[PDB]
Formats: C-alpha cells, structure tokens, sequence
C-alpha cells in the first residue's frame, strides 16, 4: 500500500499473509542549553521530538536539567511553553505570564 | 440632521503567525549512503545556508504571535459580580466550566478552522494565548484606555461610554437619556454575530492549504529521476559500477538541490508576507482596543466606540463596535444671525429653523435650543457675511435684573 | 560566503584554472571549466536574491522611521503606543550608524485615589451634567475635577450644563448648586 504522499506505508508478508506497518525509526535534532562560558559550564541537551536528570516534555525529551513546579519569568525558551533557566543545575519550569492583579470595580467608585 | 443612531458590530480578521517547518539539507538530498553524501561535500555550504534561512524564519514567527498579544504587564480579572448597566458580556468572557478558558466565539472559531522533515511545535500555547485576551478584555471592561498608559483605573462602565460619546462628538446626556435602547442594541448585535459565525475564516485557511501544497510538492519532487536512470540512489549504485554511476548520481543531486532551493525561496516571500500582516494586528490591537481612534476606516465603518479581541487559530479576530446616525430629516439653515446690528455665530453646533422659529443645536444629533448669548460669540457687523438671516437674540440677564 | 565559495571543486578535479589548464588538454579541460563556471554563476545568483530580499525589509523600516520622523517629532501624535508609553509630549531625533534613535518623552500619571461618583446631580427638579470634568465625592461633599489631574473646584452653574429632568437618568444624588449672581444681588 502507499498513502497521499506515494511512500509505502504496509506491505504483507509473502508467507502467511499478514499486513505490516512501515514507520521510520525516530530522527530528530540536538539542541544545547548553556547559561554563558564565564558562568558554571553545565549545559542541558533536548532532543527534538523523540521518545526516551530525564524529563520528558512536548517539544522532546531533556536531559541534564532537573524539573521544578515554581513559575517564574521565561528565560531560554525551549518551547511549547518551557522555559529553561541557570539558578548549580539547570531547572526547567512553566513559565508565568505575569502577576495577577484583580481592580475593585463597583458602579460608583473611581480612581 | 441625524435624529437617531444605530449600534452595529463587526468582525477583522487577521493572521499573524505560521507553522514553523524545519527540512534537514543532508536527508532529504542524500538517503543514508555514504557514496551520496561525499559528492554533496564539493557542494560547499549550500546545506548550512539552507538551514539557516529556515532557522531565521522559525524564530520570526516565535517573534510574531509575541507583539501583537503580550501587551499586558499584569493579567487582570473581571470581577465576581456582573453590573456593567445591562452591557452582557457573557459571550466573550471566558466561560470556567470547560476544560480550556476560551470563551464561546473562540470556540466557534476553533472548531470552524480545519525524509527529514520536522515541525516544531509554537512557543506559546493556545492556553497563554487565551490567558492573555481574557487580560485585555477584564482592563479594557473595568478601567478604559487608563490601563494603558499608567496602571489600571476603575470607572463605571457607563462613565466610559459617556466619554467615548464625548470623544466622537455627541454630547453625554444622550447617552444617560437613552442608555436602554443602547444596551439592548448592543446585546442584539452580538447575538447576531453570534448567530452569523455558526453558519466565515477564510483568510486564516489560505495559509494552512499552501503550506501543505509546499510540503506535498517537497515530497513528491523525489520521484522524479531529473534525467536520470531511475529515481532511487539504490538501485543505481547495484545498477552500474561507481564511475558511471558518479554522472546519474551527480544529476539527481543537482535536480533535489533545485527543488529544495525552490521552496525555501518561496517560503521566504510568504514569511515576509506574514510579517506585514502581523504589523498591522499589532497596530491594530495598540490603537483600536487600548484606545479611540480618530482615524476613518480604521477600526470599522462608522465612527469607532470600542474594540474587543479575539483569539484564532494563528490569528487573531477583532470586534469594532461603532456609531452610525440614521433616520434623516431636512432642514434650512443659516451662517450667521445679526441682532442689533453686530452679527452671532454658534459656539459649536448649527443655526436651523423647522420654517418659523430658529434654534440652534449640535450637529451629530436633533437637540434644538432657545439662541442666548451663552450658546453664540458677536464678530463685527451684518455687512462682511453672505446669507446672514435676521433674527433675535434672548438675553439671559435682563429678565432677572427686573 | 561569496569568497569562501570560490575554493570549491563543484565537481571538478580543482578548485584553481590554471591548475586545470596545465594538467589537461583543451578539449577536455573545457568540461571541467564547464563544472566551476556554473557552481559559480549558482552561488553568485543565490546572493543576489538575498540581497534583494534583505532590501526589501530595510527600505520598509526606513518607511517606518521616516513617519515616525514627521509625526513624533514634528508635531504631537495622539495614536497611543506610537511614540513611547505614556500621554506623548515630544522627542529629539539622534543619529547612528546606519540607522536613527528617538527619546520619546512622555507623561505617566502616579498616586491614585479612591472617590465616590455620580453621573449627575439633581436640583430643583432638573438635572445638572459636568460640562469638562467629573463628580467625585469627598465623602461628605461633592466637587468637580478634571480627569486626568486631582483639582476639586465647586459645584457652579459656570460648571454644569442643564438638560432634561431629574427621573430619566439611572443613578442620580442630591445636592445645591451655587449660583454666582444672588450674592452679588444684594
Ligand atoms: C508456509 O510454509 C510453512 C512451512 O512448513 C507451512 O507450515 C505454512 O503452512 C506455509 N504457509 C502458507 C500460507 O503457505
Ligand atoms: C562573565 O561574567 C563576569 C562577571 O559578571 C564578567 O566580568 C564577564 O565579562 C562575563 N563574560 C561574558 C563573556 O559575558
Ligand atoms: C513514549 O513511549 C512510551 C513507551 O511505549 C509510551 O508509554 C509513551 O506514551 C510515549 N510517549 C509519547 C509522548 O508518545
Ligand atoms: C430610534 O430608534 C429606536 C430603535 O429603532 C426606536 O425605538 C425609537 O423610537 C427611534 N426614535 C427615537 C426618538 O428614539
Ligand atoms: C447574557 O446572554 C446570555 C445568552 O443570551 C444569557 O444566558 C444571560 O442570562 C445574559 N446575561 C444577563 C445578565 O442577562
Ligand atoms: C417650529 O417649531 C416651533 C417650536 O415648537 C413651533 O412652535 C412651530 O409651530 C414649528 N413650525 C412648524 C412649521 O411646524
Ligand atoms: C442660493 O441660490 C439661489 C439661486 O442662485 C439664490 O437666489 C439665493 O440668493 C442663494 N442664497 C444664498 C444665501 O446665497
Ligand atoms: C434685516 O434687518 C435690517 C435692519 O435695518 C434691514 O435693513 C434688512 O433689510 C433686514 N433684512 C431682511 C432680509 O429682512
Ligand atoms: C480603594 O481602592 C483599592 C483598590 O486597589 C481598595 O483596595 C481599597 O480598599 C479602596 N479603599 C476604600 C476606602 O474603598
Ligand atoms: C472632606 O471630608 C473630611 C472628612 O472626611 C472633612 O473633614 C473635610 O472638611 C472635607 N473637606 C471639604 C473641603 O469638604
Ligand atoms: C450599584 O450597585 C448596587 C449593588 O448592586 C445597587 O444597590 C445600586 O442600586 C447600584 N447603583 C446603580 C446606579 O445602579
Ligand atoms: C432626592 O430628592 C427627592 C425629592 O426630595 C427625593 O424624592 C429623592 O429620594 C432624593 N434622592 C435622590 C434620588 O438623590
């Protein structure tokens, strides 16, 4: 069988006829997180999109950097709303739009 | 002279953003053989350019969906309690009983849009995005255009549609007189627009269709054997020994670099194309929703009220409220009224008479009033203005100096 | 790039013409010379469409700067977020290289304040509307001020313009309205 794109997405076995899916083995890019030279050199590695200190997120698998549940300011974007940041290991954390503020709002009040 | 108004209002939309699409040079040239990928070393850094021109692009749309809704400092909210003088809101407010803070319209609106190549996933998520126009909207409801410049100030909602009438030129009782007929105006042109979006984003789907088509043409480009033997490097290194196999190589080569020059030539012009496109949402978002705007056709037909955005799939969707007069009446009108022998011209407004008696009264809307000299300024004699009527003037302070 | 793009064989046995020239005879040195002339006329056109492409974004920020130029500087601009953040008041044009910088000066309001309000105040059975300004409360007493600074002023007919009557309108206070010419008519 082929699909849309013309590339061969099943075959069947020639003995005992069986269909069989075809997926390329997972490729990807690497990508390195260093705070600066002059400061600690520790760096984190992402692998983009692949399937694996290990955390996994959405845009791909981390290693070297330890997850924190705090929120602070983006710095480092790694992406699809992680930001990672040097505060000695790397921390990686989802970060915070801003601060929250509700204005008092009544019919007859005003500032 | 208008004696009544209508409120009407309508939709923008505007993309601002594009999937960010990434093709490894080496992998899509060359299959894993390493026969193929030594010819392509004398073709030197075409590979790298490559890859940064798509790199440049990736971050820029990261760049784009960034301005034009990150203009908040802090995330403000809308109080527990509902009194906006019967303005309903609920529509665009974000509903909490669903499994994301979208409101209703962003809803529709989502629902209404339907060999080394990698698509990396946007910087910001739906979610943020949905966070920060729900921001926008609680500032732009509670204090105005003040949490624009300067921290957040509450007003009444009333209030600020009063200054907002001020701005355009009508004066504010109209609005305390008829505040009613206004709020019940309103709510049926949001029902409406609700209405008509159920039943379209055509803008937004353009993009969407031609990057795919880009994509699809990338893939099926391979199979063409570019004057070659065959279209697969394996068959021709079993085929022919390696000196003569080095020519069809070499063609095939030269035919896939082409290809992919191509289409990162044309997602460059679509990229730029993009960018102007999220210029001017950002213009747009700065000037018709932190404020009013003076400019015509800017922020809708008729003249501009207020603005609320919205939130799309890789766009964003304005809602222009605004004022349009209606329902006509003639009139004969005059420059100027000299009594006494010294002319009076209006402070602000028109001279106009039904066919027996003057009044004055301001142009945008039907107030007729008694002509005093608190409402007109004295200038010289009759003799210098054209068309000069004559007519008496009352004077205030002489009945009570009886 | 350009340069680097020279040394490079695109196929060939050498990078260099002369090397070529004096190793092979004519008839088949010309494809070897074919090879080079055309990776470099590929590389020569490949910079000439960056170039262009790279035009077209300064000459729309040279756009951009210009009207900034006629409108931020040259006069006062009311299109809010265009020159700085903040009430515009005026900006001074500086020169860099290759490019312009602007000091956009602005106006910031600080130290709110909490007041009562009322859209309007009744009478003697008629209602009085705030000709420039707003009614806020002392908490004991009711004044006029201008929005955008704190400067309490009594309530005067020189103040408020009247129209219509008190029931029309939704939130309405009570309160007396000074009138310049009694006292005076004593
Ligand atoms: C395939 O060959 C094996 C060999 O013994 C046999 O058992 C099996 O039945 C065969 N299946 C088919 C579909 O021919
Ligand atoms: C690294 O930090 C030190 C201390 O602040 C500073 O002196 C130095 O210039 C920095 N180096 C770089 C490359 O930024
Ligand atoms: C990664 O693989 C594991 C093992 O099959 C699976 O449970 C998990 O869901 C996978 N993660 C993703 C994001 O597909
Ligand atoms: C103005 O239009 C409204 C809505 O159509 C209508 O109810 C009203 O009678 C009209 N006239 C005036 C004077 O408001
Ligand atoms: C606003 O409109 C919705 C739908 O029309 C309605 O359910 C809701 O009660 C309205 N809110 C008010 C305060 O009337
Ligand atoms: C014009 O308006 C005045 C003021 O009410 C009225 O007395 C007069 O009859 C009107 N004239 C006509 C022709 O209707
Ligand atoms: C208006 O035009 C008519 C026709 O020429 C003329 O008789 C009349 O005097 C004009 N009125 C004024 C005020 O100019
Ligand atoms: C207006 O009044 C003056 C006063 O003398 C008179 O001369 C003139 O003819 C009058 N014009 C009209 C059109 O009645
Ligand atoms: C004034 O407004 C602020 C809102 O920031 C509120 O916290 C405070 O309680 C208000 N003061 C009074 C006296 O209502
Ligand atoms: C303002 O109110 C205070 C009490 O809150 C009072 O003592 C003061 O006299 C008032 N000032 C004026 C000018 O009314
Ligand atoms: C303001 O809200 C309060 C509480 O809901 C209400 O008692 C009061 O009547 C409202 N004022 C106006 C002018 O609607
Ligand atoms: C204002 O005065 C009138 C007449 O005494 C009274 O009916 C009303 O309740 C008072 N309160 C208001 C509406 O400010």
């Amino acid at each position: 069988g082929r699909d849309i794109a013309d590339t061969t997405d099943a075959v069947r076995d020639p003995q005992t006829l069986e269909i069989l899916d075809i997926t390329p083995c997972s490729f990807g890019g690497v990508s390195v997180i260093t705070p600066g030279t002059n400061t600690s050199n520790q760096v984190a590695v992402l692998y983009q999109g692949v399937n694996c200190n290990v955390f996994q997120t959405r845009a791909g698998c981390l290693i070297g950097a330890e997850h924190v549940n705090n929120s602070y300011e983006c710095d480092i974007p790694i992406g699809a709303g992680i930001c990672a940041s040097y505060q000695q290991s790397v921390i990686a954390y989802t970060m915070s739009l801003g601060a929250e503020n509700s204005v008092a709002y009544s019919n007859n009040s005003i500032a | 002279i208008p004696t009544n108004f209508t409120i009407s209002v309508t939709t923008e939309i505007l993309p601002v953003s594009m999937t960010k699409t990434s093709v490894d040079c080496t992998m899509y040239i060359c299959g894993d053989s390493t026969e193929c990928s030594n010819l392509l070393l004398q073709y030197g850094s075409f590979c790298t350019q490559l890859n940064r021109a798509l790199t440049g692009i990736a971050v820029e749309q990261d760049k784009n969906t960034q301005e034009v809704f990150a203009q908040v400092k802090q995330i403000y909210k809308t109080p527990p309690i509902k009194d906006f003088g019967g303005f309903n809101f609920s529509q665009i407010l974000p509903d909490p009983s669903k499994p994301s803070k979208r409101s209703f319209i962003e809803d529709l609106l989502f629902n209404k849009v339907t060999n080394g190549l990698t698509v990396l996933p946007p910087l910001l998520t739906d979610e943020m995005i949905a966070q920060y126009t729900s921001a926008l909207l609680a500032g732009t409801i509670t204090s105005g255009w003040t949490f624009g410049a300067g921290a957040a100030l509450q007003i009444p909602f009333a209030m600020q549609m009063a200054y907002r009438f001020n701005g355009i030129g009508v004066t504010q009782n109209v609005l305390y007189e008829n505040q009613k007929l206004i709020a019940n105006q309103f709510n049926s042109a949001i029902g409406k627009i609700q209405d008509s979006l159920s039943s379209a984003l055509g803008k937004l789907q353009d993009v969407v269709n031609q990057n795919a088509q880009a994509l699809n043409t990338l893939v099926k480009q391979l199979s063409s054997n570019f004057g070659a033997i065959s279209s697969v490097l394996n068959d021709i290194l079993s085929r022919l020994d390696p000196p003569e196999a080095e020519v069809q190589i070499d063609r095939l080569i030269t035919g896939r670099l082409q290809s992919l020059q191509t289409y990162v030539t044309q997602q460059l012009i679509r990229a730029a194309e993009i960018r102007a496109s999220a210029n001017l949402a950002a213009t747009k978002m700065s000037e018709c929703v932190l404020g009013q705007s003076k400019r015509v056709d800017f922020c809708g037909k008729g003249y501009h009220l207020m603005s609320f955005p919205q939130s799309a799939p890789h766009g964003v969707v304005f809602l222009h409220v605004t004022y349009v007069p209606a329902q006509e009446k003639n009139f004969t009108t005059a420059p100027a009224i000299c009594h006494d022998g010294k002319a009076h011209f209006p402070r602000e407004g028109v001279f106009v008479s039904n066919g027996t008696h003057w009044f004055v009264t301001q142009r945008n809307f039907y107030e007729p009033q008694i002509i005093t000299t608190d409402n007109t300024f004295v200038s010289g004699n009759c003799d210098v203005v054209i068309g000069i009527v004559n007519n008496t003037v009352y004077d205030p302070l002489q009945p009570e100096l009886d």
